């Protein structure tokens, strides 16, 4: 649901070189 | 249950009481009392300034509840006229009407009792009292008292528990409590102990006859093994001891006093007798105390309790309280408390002893004569009164100049806040004294009350036949008996027929003078009386006469001074006195004696001293506790001086201590008068503390006096005149200084008083009207400059005086726009109803204010800063109160109730333009205090200002952002209750909860009336919560009441008051609809009672509402009342089974607890403390923990069954383990340990410990010296406190000590083990941690050894070398934190290694710049406003009433003059903005990109309804695309159920899921957002109600499809051995089944395994035949069995195919090393060696290919600076990467130290890898390199750059670009050299955050048709189609579709329940090779399957060591191809 902000496609909060998603939750 | 190592020994923490009103000094000890069953006895060691001599020490209390006759008056009559006082000391009045009764509990009585009801006229506590007396004469009467919860307490029925004349049997004066019994038939029996004359010596006993009315608490019995509702001992028999389990024993020196015995509950000793005797006198006859208590037993019965274990001594010592005292002849102090614990073995273990101190009485170190300036002018000399006429505090000049009267009352001299005193300009006092007659009364200025009375020669009715020199004298009234007015019994003949001259020989002490004795002419120098006559005043010219209190009692005794003897008639009230009392001591010859010279004042200020005037020189007398005087203490005058009858000596309290000086008045030397003070500081008061934990205390004290002169000072600077209202001076606390010797901070607080008061018509101090508290910091040298202001705490209390309390509204803080102020409420109680009253005549007016006393009115929180809103205040409070009256049947007193009606709440945050206002309301209570309608009211926001107030480093327009409409909203939340109340003449049980109903209103801003919302607008006709107007409803509850018989709710609660279940609301009508759509109309009601909902009426209903859905909850069984009523069985909802409690025989614990499905968990327990010791668990395992004597864990072991076996730590019987005590030799135990854990404590090492050698070096007799005057113990300490004051007195040691001055000290610390494995030889080892504590336990630091490595190290003076070196014991210390005296860390430091456990000291490393440290600053409520990290960036927060401003580290880097764009960070934090409710509703961004483009404004919106759970929110991009169309969907809308459980998720994104919530808080129900519908089944109601299995339906099946299946294990004896005990074995999940094989005692899976499904099989899993479902699996069967240490950690596991990885851990726990075992292959190694960080983050690696791979790590930040890999073998760099970061952490710089490759033809340099990003910190660029032959960047995969190819590498860069909503839309990727620049989109859609790439489409009104309604993309690109399952799982794909329906590539998967993908499957219909992949993922193993149709083309097996993503090792093994 809504534990990483709004946007339910977003990556990383668009910081992709700084950190990192283990589970995609 | 116990402490698994996270919890410790609680630290005393004996904060000072805040006493606010009364500023005394107070304290609270608590006595080691066990609970037991739950009943005990309260008892606290109390102390207070103002307390006097007790059975434990001056100022020192241990109050009982007891009742007593009123002291008010002289002494009680005896007579029905007397009144009684409350155990809170109130008076009482009757309550309804007597009743005769003979009947008590069942007892028969043996008299007609007259019963008469009592309550308190000032009631808080609502309980009712009782008063039996006998009718007919021959027995005792006795008192009961109802309280509120059920209890009887029985008061004074036996003649040892009641205080009597011993004369008169008949009279008695307190009423000391006997037994008592709770409701739940849980006794209390309290045996007292009369006085006797053991031990005391002869002198006291003939001089003291009839001394045994005096009682002392000795024996308190509770814990009774009976049950039984009936007060014990109501016949008047000895308590038994076989009927009680608990016994709290007072012993007062008989058991022995030592370390080495425990005492003995049966006692024989002798009862010893202290120095400091003394009597009360108070209630007509003499109450003499001579005792002292010297310890707190508590025994426990443990034959009784455990019936394995004989008591042969008796009931057993289970905690000791020794109290040693400091015991001299003037008084007694307590100065020692220490808790002690004997062992079983004989051996004892201490804490640390708490030391206190008292001010001394040094009068020849602290007294020299000095000369009184001021008196220069002061021609007078021989003649003149200091008294204190006014009452303002202070003994003014009292004189006659010129033949007419005047006064010079007190007043400051110079600087305000020194205790210098002058007086002021003399005053006319216009009331003649020559007026009256001799010895009468006269008044002041007219004065209501007569206060003093006047001698004099020219008046009337004067007889000195024989003066030497007489005049016009005043003298204190209050000094001389109170029967002075009428005098009756000796007063009336003493005084005969008139007094001549009253003269003063001190502050109280009035000598006497008898007139000529009309009737008898002689005049002997004796009168006659009962008890051997009396003396008559200056008839014997040689002795003197006079009034004066010598016994310290509060009576003025008659004493007789003679040469030789001094002699004291007492005062026993009503003109009484007593038999002489011969006072030795004092003795001077017979022919210079003259009672001239002679004097009385109290200087001690404990009796009233003596004095003796020389011509030369003056000797005093100290009061021995009115028994006697010590040796003479002779004090020479000034020098050169002669006095003689012409000079004056008065005693009298100059300073204002309440102790006398010495006021000198001489003729002929220059200056006249002259001036000695014996003491600057009151003495006899705690003013020093330490608890030897680092913590000392000190207090300082300042009186009342000199606060009303600063009062009047500061007053006088304004053109006004104070009045003061305290005619008697107060010692008030002022300052009290927390220091800690382990961190060096202070916390001084200082207190100032104003506007005191007292009442002139009850003789009772009221208290101030003003409070100020101020609270400083100041810490030590080498700490950071940033000083945190002192708060200020102003607080008003209403004193009861309408003159005080009207005229405190003006040192308030004013406000133009605040609400009406307060006003006292007066109503009284008609018609059950509270109404309002206007005080009816002067009488009513005082006893309604005075119900007031003691409340606070005002509280404004200050801050004491440099800043500019340095006068405004934080927080701001204030409350009414309400008096309510109940009675008016007795003339004397009214009956009242002083409450608190409303409270309003200020929250200015030093803003006084836009406040946060709150208030809570109760608009109506019951006849018993319950409240009936309460209301909370959140105030809207304040009209934005035309001037901000605001600061202006504030970013643009974030002021004008903060403002939203729902901050602008009035909120009522009205709230109705109803409750249960048992009223009977012998049954009192009140405030039990019926019913309750919350409801809230909403109205506009509008609404609100100028001054605000009171109690009286809301009691009106048109109101805003009038029955007629709109309201919403929040919810409604109720209890249910069972009588323990049947499970039936009854109407009426019984005594016992039992709880059958409660009863709360879930659902409404309103709240139903978010179920339209997925639920019908005809099941939703079938489907809601399905899940165990009910319905029932609204509870207090209005018209149209009915049957609420409701839940109820808390199913208890009670056992019957000869258990307690103790709970059998428990239930949480109807639809889980019940648990079953199995208590002991006593019924104390529960010992046993069978579950629902029969599992049982037995409890063996220790009853010195009632804590369970050894746990037997589901699975039989058993779990032993042994504790020390004061209940401390130990050890730990846990044995049990694994496989079947029996293996685990070895049994006490097995193999036995004695636990060490010391910490340096619990360290060099070795491999090994048969005990989990060994806890080894050390909480007394902050003082010093003298080794045995230097104490031979020290005699017997020397320390006989040190050991006597308590300074050092019987063990190795040193008590810091007295060895500090016997440095400062006695200043030359007889001993030299080297452990004090540094030396080897530490903070209390403690030792913890933890072995890994069990006894069958392991590597073992053993984990070492040691913790650090303070004063006020919190951790200091954590030290951890570690195996080998190099560090820093420690001095052993306790400072840090920073130079680091190899050393055997790593010892990483973690955690290090210093804290403040308030418990916010003000210090935090990075880990590190130092050799050896020892603590470091502070002031070393503070300092020391390399220790990398972070500071924090906080502000005076407790947030965190600063935070100051090591490299220098701060992160701060700005807090407002409305929003909070959170920047970042490079927020503040602009700020940071004192990374690459410190201008483009400036002005973008974050802010969130909070409603009146305080719930966030927006958070603010700000977007820039260049250091000159202003930012944008991002605003994401969250709206909260009136219930109060997220309703809507909607992020940037939606609202402004919203804010052109009001018709768009936000991005979540839920819908809730009145709890908050979310009903209904309505997402554009991920479409609509409902959801029903069971009454456990299961998914019953759950509809997806595609239309599946998912429904789960439970056990039934006769179990724990887990999940059995799982249903789901799309819309397009008809019947459901069962996709999970769950199996639990049994209870068999079989299923324990593999400790699988309520566990599922066996789990059908969608993918295949795990069965559990086997678990291991720590719960880790031993042995496991899976079978995967058929290809062409769904799961489904229908019926109950578990055959045809293992029909559907497959033969191959992977089982992965591992075996594990103690610590639950991995050791080895084997996988499906038979590989072994072994896993050896370090002392630290942490992975030093892997090995892999291949099937028919031998060991090799895949990790060689590990070592860590301090962090504990990973610092170096060799691996099996023998490449070391070396960490970095930012010691500043602990952050990753850099990896280097190398390869030793040829010395070559293979990669070297060094990251670069900014001060939040983003990671902007990479760059690589290594050589290029050799795939890289004519390559050497690599370049680097930089990034820039946003405010937003969105990755906006990127420099990397890419390989020329990659092209555009798509989904299909590049080709590998060979050897042969001579491949190259070039430089790119990308720029995105980010949609308002946080989408990426575009990628510019640009290389220079290749040529290959490409752009890729992504269309956003309009209404949702579904992108696409471009190529599908770019229209943004399209995209949402690629999307299903679970948000799912359907389309992965053209022509690849994408199916999901019914979880939201990716199902399959179709990469290349071929036509004529053929079969395509595809590729499809499977996942088990929680999703982990288990099967891979991927399709090639190529015509040459058709080739199918299948991948089968296991536990650390890959099953890589290809088969064409013609035959296996390869079987490979991949297998995995180590995580992913953290230097895994693939293996892979190829069975074929």
């Amino acid at each position: 649901g809504t534990i990483d902000g709004l946007n339910l496609y977003r990556m990383v909060r668009n910081n992709p070189v700084t950190l990192l998603d283990p589970d995609g939750l | 249950s116990l402490p698994k190592g996270g919890g410790a020994i609680t630290g005393m923490g004996e904060a000072l009481t805040p006493t606010g009103p009364d500023g005394m000094a107070a304290l609270s000890l608590p006595l080691p009392i066990s609970a037991g069953r739950g009943y005990a006895p309260a008892f606290t060691l109390n102390y207070n300034s103002g307390a006097g001599n007790s059975p434990f020490g001056l100022g020192w209390d241990c109050n009982v509840m007891t009742i007593r006759r009123r002291t008010h008056f002289g002494v009680p009559h005896y007579d029905e006229t007397d009144t009684f006082l409350g155990p809170e000391g109130e008076v009482l009045v009757v309550a309804d009407q007597p009743r005769d009764e003979s009947t008590l509990q069942g007892i028969n009585l043996g008299a007609t009792f007259t019963v008469t009801g009592y309550r308190s006229r000032l009631e808080s506590h609502f309980s009712r009292l009782e008063y039996w007396q006998p009718k007919t004469t021959g027995k005792t009467d006795f008192w009961l008292i109802y309280s509120p919860d059920g209890q009887v307490h029985l008061l004074g029925k036996s003649p040892q528990a009641r205080i009597s004349n011993p004369s008169q049997t008949t009279q008695t004066a307190q009423w000391l409590l006997e037994a008592s019994v709770s409701s739940r038939g849980e006794q209390i029996y309290y045996q007292y102990r009369a006085e006797d004359d053991t031990g005391c010596e002869a002198d006291e006993i003939t001089h003291h006859l009839q001394a045994t009315a005096q009682r002392y608490l000795h024996i308190v019995y509770y814990g009774n093994r009976t049950a039984s509702e009936t007060l014990p001992g109501l016949d008047g028999s000895a308590p038994s001891q076989a009927d009680w389990l608990f016994y709290l024993v007072f012993d007062y020196g008989e058991r022995s006093n030592n370390l080495k015995t425990p005492p003995a509950f049966s006692t024989t000793g002798s009862w010893l007798c202290r120095q400091d005797r003394f009597s009360r006198y108070e209630y007509g006859f003499e109450i003499r105390t001579r005792r002292l208590c010297r310890q707190v037993l508590m025994y426990h019965h443990l034959q009784a309790l455990d019936s394995k274990i004989t008591e042969h001594n008796g009931p057993t010592l289970v905690s000791r309280l020794i109290l040693n005292y400091d015991e001299s002849a003037i008084a007694s102090t307590l100065v020692f408390v220490r808790r002690v614990g004997h062992e079983q073995d004989g051996n004892v273990v201490t804490l640390p002893p708490l030391e206190l101190a008292y001010q001394d009485f040094s009068p020849r170190h602290h007294a020299h004569w000095q000369p009184m300036d001021v008196l220069a002018n002061f021609n007078a000399i021989q003649r003149w009164q200091l008294v204190d006429l006014k009452g303002e505090g202070l003994p003014g000049l009292l004189y006659q100049d010129k033949g007419a009267w005047w006064y010079r009352s007190a007043q400051r001299l110079g600087e305000i806040g020194s205790d210098a005193v002058t007086w002021e300009k003399m005053q006319p006092l216009s009331v003649i004294p020559s007026l009256q007659s001799n010895a009468s009364l006269v008044d002041i200025n007219g004065d209501g009350q007569l206060d003093w009375v006047i001698t004099g020669p020219g008046l009337r009715g004067y007889h000195s036949q024989r003066p030497d020199g007489s005049w016009t004298r005043f003298t204190p009234l209050n000094a001389l008996p109170v029967e002075y007015t009428h005098p009756r019994a000796q007063l009336a003949d003493l005084m005969g027929a008139g007094l001549s001259d009253l003269v003063l020989i001190g502050p109280k002490s009035v000598r006497l003078y008898a007139n000529t004795r009309d009737g008898f002419a002689k005049g002997k120098d004796v009168v006659q009386s009962g008890d051997i006559t009396l003396p008559v005043p200056g008839a014997d010219p040689r002795k003197l006469v006079a009034f004066s209190d010598v016994l310290g009692s509060g009576q003025a005794h008659l004493v007789e001074v003679s040469a030789t003897k001094v002699t004291c008639w007492p005062n026993l009230g009503r003109g009484r006195f007593g038999q002489p009392i011969t006072l030795p001591g004092f003795s001077q010859p017979a022919t210079e004696f003259n009672p001239a010279q002679v004097y009385l004042a109290d200087l001690d200020g404990s009796p009233t001293d003596l004095i003796y005037v020389h011509t030369n020189r003056l000797d005093i007398f100290l009061n021995k506790s009115g028994n006697g005087f010590a040796e003479p203490v002779t004090l020479r005058f000034p020098e050169g001086l002669r006095f003689d009858h012409t000079c004056q000596l008065q005693m009298a309290d100059v300073q204002g201590l309440g102790v006398a000086s010495l006021i000198l008045s001489v003729p002929h030397m220059s200056p006249h008068h002259w001036r000695c003070d014996l003491t600057n500081m009151k003495p006899w008061l705690l003013n020093e503390m330490n608890n030897n934990m680092g913590v000392h205390h000190t207090l300082r004290y300042r009186s009342s006096s000199q606060f009303w002169l600063d009062e009047k000072a500061a007053a006088l600077t304004t053109g006004q005149t104070p009045v003061c209202y305290l005619p008697f001076p107060i010692h008030t606390l002022w300052q009290t200084e927390t220091e800690d010797e382990i961190s060096g901070n202070k916390l001084v607080t200082t207190l100032r008083y104003a506007r005191g008061a007292w009442d002139g018509r009850e003789r009772e101090f009221r208290g101030f009207g003003y409070v100020e508290q101020t609270d400083s910091h100041q810490l030590a040298q080498g700490n950071a400059p940033e000083r945190t202001p002192p708060a200020l705490t102003k607080n008003w209390y209403a004193t009861g005086l309408p003159v005080i309390d009207n005229a405190l509204s003006t040192e308030y803080w004013r406000d133009d726009q605040a609400f009406a102020g307060f006003s006292p409420r007066f109503t009284t109680w008609q018609d059950n109803k509270d109404v309002p009253l206007t005080p009816e005549d002067d009488n009513s007016r005082y006893w309604f204010n005075r119900a007031l006393k003691g409340q606070l009115l005002r509280s404004e929180l200050y801050g004491l800063d440099d800043s500019t809103n340095k006068h405004v205040p934080y927080t701001v409070t204030e409350f009414r109160s309400q008096v309510r009256r109940l009675q008016h049947t007795d003339s004397r007193y009214p009956v009242l109730w002083s409450s608190v009606v409303e409270s309003r709440n200020y929250h200015y945050e030093r803003i006084a333009s836009d406040p946060q206002c709150s208030q809570n309301i109760t608009l109506s209570s019951d006849r018993f205090g319950q409240p009936l309608k309460q209301l909370s009211v959140q105030y809207p926001r304040r009209q934005q200002p035309a001037i901000n107030l605001y600061p202006d480093t504030l970013p643009d327009k974030l002021l004008a952002n903060s403002y939203d409409d729902q901050q602008r909203q009035l909120r009522l939340t009205y709230q109705q209750s109803s409750w249960h109340h048992l009223t009977n003449n012998t049954v009192r049980v009140l405030g039990l909860p019926d019913s309750t109903r919350s409801d809230i209103f909403t109205y506009g801003a509008e609404n609100v009336p100028a001054g605000g919302l009171n109690l009286e607008l809301l009691s009106d006709k048109n109101s805003l919560i009038a029955d007629d107007k709109p309201r919403e409803y929040l919810g409604q509850q109720k209890t249910a009441y069972t009588d323990g018989q049947n499970t039936t709710p009854l109407q009426t609660p019984t005594r016992q008051a039992l709880i059958a279940f409660t009863e709360t609301t879930v659902f409404n009508q309103s709240t139903l609809s978010a179920f339209n759509g997925s639920i019908p109309s005809d099941k939703l009601s079938t489907t809601l009672e399905q899940a165990g909902y009910q319905q029932t009426n609204y509870l207090f209903p209005r018209t149209g509402e009915d049957k609420v859905w409701v839940a109820h909850h808390g199913y208890t069984d009670y056992g019957t009342a000869a258990q307690f009523w103790r709970p059998q069985k428990q239930s949480n909802t109807q639809l889980t089974g019940k648990i079953t409690l199995i208590w002991d025989a006593n019924y104390c614990v529960v010992v046993q607890t069978r579950d629902a499905a029969g599992l049982t968990t037995s409890a063996k327990y220790d009853w010195r403390f009632l804590t369970p010791v050894q746990l037997t668990d589901i699975n039989d395992n058993q779990h032993l923990i042994t504790l020390d004597a004061l209940g401390r864990p130990i050890t730990l072991r846990f044995w049990g069954t694994e496989n079947g076996k029996m293996t685990g730590y070895s049994s006490p019987e097995k193999a036995s383990f004695s636990p060490p005590s010391d910490v340096n030799a619990a360290i060099e135990l070795k491999k090994p340990l048969p005990v989990a854990q060994c806890q080894v404590y050390a909480p007394e090492s902050w003082m010093p410990v003298l080794s045995q050698k230097t104490f031979n070096r020290l005699a017997e007799q020397d320390w006989q010296k040190l050991y006597n005057a308590r300074i050092i113990t019987e063990d190795g300490r040193i008590c810091t406190l007295a060895y500090r004051r016997w440095v400062q007195s006695q200043k030359a040691i007889p001993q030299l000590i080297s452990l004090l001055n540094n030396g080897p000290r530490l903070p209390p610390h403690s030792l913890t083990l933890t072995t890994d494995r069990y006894d069958h030889d392991p590597e073992q080892q053993i984990r070492q941690q040691v913790v650090f504590s303070d004063g006020f336990g919190r951790l200091l630091q954590a030290a951890a050894r570690h195996e080998a490595g190099m560090a820093r190290q420690r001095n052993e003076d306790g400072s840090l070398i920073i130079n680091v070196q190899h050393t055997e014991n790593r010892w990483a210390v973690t955690g290090r934190t210093e804290y403040d005296n308030k418990g916010q860390p003000i210090r935090t430091y990075q880990p590190y290694f130092l050799n050896d456990w020892r603590y470091v000291s502070n002031d070393s490393a503070r300092q020391e710049k390399e220790a990398y440290a972070d500071t924090h600053v906080y502000d005076p409520i407790g947030r965190e406003i600063k935070v100051i990290t090591a490299k220098g960036w701060f992160r701060r927060t700005l807090f407002t009433p409305w929003f909070t401003v959170n920047e970042d580290e490079n927020d503040t880097a602009a700020e940071v003059k004192k990374n690459i764009d410190p201008k483009l960070y400036q002005k973008t934090p974050t802010v969130s903005v909070y409603d009146n409710r305080g719930l966030i509703i927006r958070n603010i961004d700000f977007h820039r990109t260049t250091a000159n483009g202003d930012p944008d404004t991002r605003i994401t919106r969250h709206q909260y309804d009136i219930h109060g759970h997220l309703n809507q929110s909607i992020d940037p991009r939606l609202y402004e695309a919203k804010q052109t169309n009001n018709t768009i969907k936000p991005n979540f809308l839920w819908q809730y159920d009145l709890t908050g459980n979310p009903l209904c998720t309505e997402s554009i994104d991920a479409g609509r899921t409902v959801t029903l919530n069971d009454i456990e808080g299961r998914p019953l129900l759950t509809v997806t957002a595609t239309g599946v519908i998912q429904t789960r089944q439970y056990e039934t109601s006769s179990l724990p109600g887990r999940l059995l299995s799982v249903a789901e339906q799309t819309p397009e099946e008809k019947t459901s499809r069962i996709t999970e299946r769950l199996i639990w294990a049994g209870n068999t004896e079989a299923e324990k051995d593999h400790n699988l005990a309520g566990q599922c074995v066996r789990h059908y999940d969608t993918a295949g089944v795990t069965r559990l094989e086997s678990l291991s005692l720590t719960g880790t899976v031993l042995s496991q395994s899976s079978q995967l499904l058929i290809d062409t099989q769904e799961a489904n899993w229908t019926g109950d035949n578990e055959t045809v479902w293992q029909n559907m699996l497959a033969d191959d069967i992977y089982t992965t069995l591992s075996t594990f240490d103690a610590t639950g950690a991995l050791l080895t596991q084997t996988d499906a195919k038979g590989n072994i990885q072994r896993l050896a851990y370090d002392v630290a726990g942490q992975l030093n090393g892997s090995w892999l075992t291949l099937k028919g292959q031998t060991e090799q190694v895949i990790i060689k060696s590990l070592t860590y960080s301090a962090a504990g983050q990973k610092l170096r690696e060799e691996h099996g290919n023998d490449v070391i791979t070396e960490y970095s790590y930012e010691p500043e930040t602990q952050r990753l600076i850099g990896i280097k890999t190398r390869r030793p073998s040829d010395t070559k760099v293979l990669q070297d990467l060094r990251y670069e970061y900014d001060p939040v952490g983003n990671v902007i710089s990479i760059r690589n130290d290594a050589e290029a490759t050799r795939f890289w033809h004519n390559q050497k340099v690599m370049p680097e890898n930089t990034y820039t990003y946003d405010s937003l910190y969105q990755l906006i660029s990127a420099t990397g390199r890419e390989m020329a032959n990659i092209g555009q960047q798509s989904h299909q995969f590049p080709s590998p750059a060979l050897p042969s190819d001579n491949n190259t590498y070039t430089n790119y860069t990308r720029t995105y670009t980010y949609d308002r909503g946080g989408n990426l839309t575009k990628i510019q990727h640009s290389s220079p050299a290749t040529q290959n620049n490409y752009t890729t989109n992504i269309t956003v859609s309009n209404r949702s955050n579904r992108a696409v790439l471009s190529t599908l489409t770019e229209d943004p009104a399209q995209v949402d048709a690629l999307f299903d309604a679970g948000g799912h993309q359907n389309t992965l690109i053209s022509g690849q189609n994408l199916n999901w399952n019914t979880r939201g799982e990716l199902q399959q794909v179709t990469l290349v579709k071929r036509d004529k329906g053929a079969n395509d590539d595809r590729e499809w998967y499977r996942y088990s329940g929680d999703g982990r993908r288990m099967l891979k499957i991927n399709e090639q219909q190529a015509s040459n090779n058709a080739q199918t992949q299948r991948v089968t993922y296991l536990p650390n193993l890959e099953l890589r399957l290809t088969q064409n149709s013609t035959a296996t083309t390869e079987d490979l097996q991949v297998i995995t060591v180590g995580e992913a993503g953290r230097a895994q090792v693939r293996v892979l093994h190829w069975e074929s191809g």
